[PDB]
């Protein structure tokens, strides 16, 4: 009767289905914009979800202080959270962020603990590590990659939005792995719960083709791209290489010049990471297999 | 090694 | 089948998120319009004012728009326009962020920077000289005097939030910069829902000129930093008939109050937001107000 949330983590998704324009077969790629989200990304369901089931695990509990390493939307996602929440939070991740970031994480109350460059994440993973070794009672990891609770609440809201907005019809899902929780929940709830047989679609750089590799029996070459918030050289724990159908492979002056035509093209505003996404879902779209199938493409971020 |  | 055919249908719908450090006992409750295709409450009146100019006749194929641009409207339209298959043109200061010029050509406007000595002026006047070199081609939206800017938030703004109180808002305080807003959902509620709700603008201290002229004091426009606010003038879609009350906020508490929502409750707002909430907790510390449902609305993050 009442739609007032108690405080901003309650706000997550029901994010819109927008049909594109300029791309794919006859009105057949459309996306859903997860930068109309609280902290203007994907991750604050995972940000909202993980806490949520932390403080029900008893994992996390009043006093008790947040510890994670991540230089992405994650952080943004789990301080605003923990700031809604009333949690003290420690975000390890290295010296290359954005300074506009630095400002809008520490306005968000993080005590930002910085790192070299040079380590990459490893560094700032270590860094976390050994904050929480440090004191473990004082201090919780979510770890974001191997916690169930990032692919369980796609399962439960981001799907069914999918199922409930494409009123059942979506054939296909093309989705970035970061952490892979996304594809991941998704795909669990619209196979398993709505029991229905879409083809899973995973996109991944060519820069660093981890997934293709691993599946295909090769080598793994992880590799430097630009598309920030997709491949990070390793295949995540909540990836579940068994419910992916498919691997696509974009690189990064494709996904930049994809997410540029959203802007100019169709007044879309997202990502490097959602262009990488639409240039996946376009190249399947004007095949014959896909000509006659709806398909549903996760934009991650503004 | 990302930014997620 | 919630689909919509071009990004400019996905306006609205935005949040109710009450407050645990503002008001008293939960009577503060925020409506967070950056939750919007551009990330403003702009959206809804770029798409509704394309919209509304399109059954008019007024708006067709091959008509470009042209429109001077100092914030969110100019983003809004840029991207309805985008969406909606129109060239645009934006006249803007040459002192204007690198950051909003590469956005808007982003968005695919044209954009031609006027002289950064004349200011918005020089941007107005640009804008105009362009319409009235070609009428047949160039059209220009008006967002201080076109009704279809509050008549968006009549229609929506307002509905949702009566629909989300269940018609238990008891106050609307909003910032005003075209009026459109305020305007729109104040004639929503009290018409079309028949509430008598207080309805409250809010304006910089250092800028008060609703104040000023309802108050039958000299009208003193000032320099202040609330973005979105405090155009200095008594915009034409501000009705004066459904205020009633206004609140003055001056800049350090507007940039205080946001950088508090931020920390305290995880609410990223602009300092027009912040302004906003300022308004908001002070009225909600007082006795007339203390038993009374209050709606926020924050116009951007
Ligand atoms: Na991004
Ligand atoms: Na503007
Ligand atoms: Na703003």
């Amino acid at each position: 009767s009442m739609a007032i949330y108690a405080d901003n983590s309650y706000s997550i998704g029901n994010t819109p289905l927008v049909r594109l324009k300029h791309f794919g077969h006859n009105g057949n790629v459309v996306v859903k914009i997860e930068g109309r989200n609280p902290s203007y990304s994907v991750k604050c369901r995972i940000g909202a979800n993980m806490v949520w089931q932390a403080e029900k695990d008893g994992t996390l509990t009043k006093g008790k202080e947040i510890v994670e390493p991540t230089s992405g939307n994650t952080g943004i996602a789990l301080a605003y959270v923990a700031a809604a929440r009333g949690y003290k939070i420690t975000l390890t991740m290295p010296e290359t962020m954005s300074l506009e970031r630095k400002r809008l994480l520490c306005g968000l109350g993080v005590n930002l603990v910085l790192t070299e460059g040079a380590k990459g994440m490893k560094g700032a993973i270590a860094k976390a590590e050994e904050i929480v070794a440090s004191d473990p009672s004082r201090y919780v990891m979510l770890k974001q990659f191997e916690n169930p609770a990032n692919p369980q609440i796609h399962r439960e809201t981001t799907g069914p939005e999918i199922w409930k907005d494409t009123d059942g019809k979506v054939d296909v899902v093309v989705a970035g792995v970061g952490t892979g929780g996304s594809i991941t929940g998704i795909s669990r709830a619209i196979k398993l719960d709505f029991g229905k047989q879409i083809t899973s679609v995973a996109v991944e750089p060519v820069e660093s083709p981890v997934i293709s590799q691993t599946l295909a029996g090769e080598e793994v070459k992880p590799g430097p791209h630009k598309i920030q918030g997709i491949g990070a050289g390793f295949i995540p724990k909540n990836l579940d290489l068994s419910i992916i159908d498919r691997v696509e492979t974009v690189d990064s002056d494709t996904a930049l010049a994809t997410a540029r035509r959203l802007m100019a093209e169709e007044g879309i505003l997202a990502g490097i990471s959602s262009g990488a996404a639409v240039a996946a879902a376009d190249r399947l779209a004007k095949l014959p297999e896909f000509a006659d199938k709806l398909i549903v493409v996760i934009l991650p971020s503004a | 090694e990302f930014s997620i």
